[PDB]
């Protein structure tokens, strides 16, 4: 509220207030799986130019 | 081989003053790659991902 002027005698005086606030950030955790040649298996494959099928 | 191809040796000795082309100002030292043959076809492969 709007200060208080101290004239005589006064007890009620205005007050001011506090407040918290509490911020939160997520994480996540997220996978891809894929396909591929084994590599025992890539001498088969082991072309001039390219080296996959 | 200098001492019995004369036109080799004068090849050798005058390709100095050959000049540089005009073409390599119009590409980046990176984008020029030579390759090994003189008549026929290559093929390149590019390989590129995606997710499902």
């Amino acid at each position: 509220a709007n200060p208080t002027t101290i004239a005589n005698e006064v007890n009620t005086i205005s007050t001011i207030g506090f407040s918290s606030e509490v911020v939160r950030l997520n994480y996540l955790k997220l996978q891809y799986k894929f396909r591929h040649l084994k590599q025992t298996s890539e001498k088969f494959y082991t072309s001039d130019s390219y080296i996959g099928d | 081989l200098f001492d019995e191809n004369y036109y080799a040796k004068a090849v050798a000795n005058i390709i100095g003053e050959v000049k540089d082309p005009i073409m390599y100002k119009w590409f980046s030292p990176d984008q020029i790659e030579d390759v090994d043959l003189q008549m026929g076809y290559q093929k390149t492969v590019k390989w590129d991902a995606f997710l499902n």
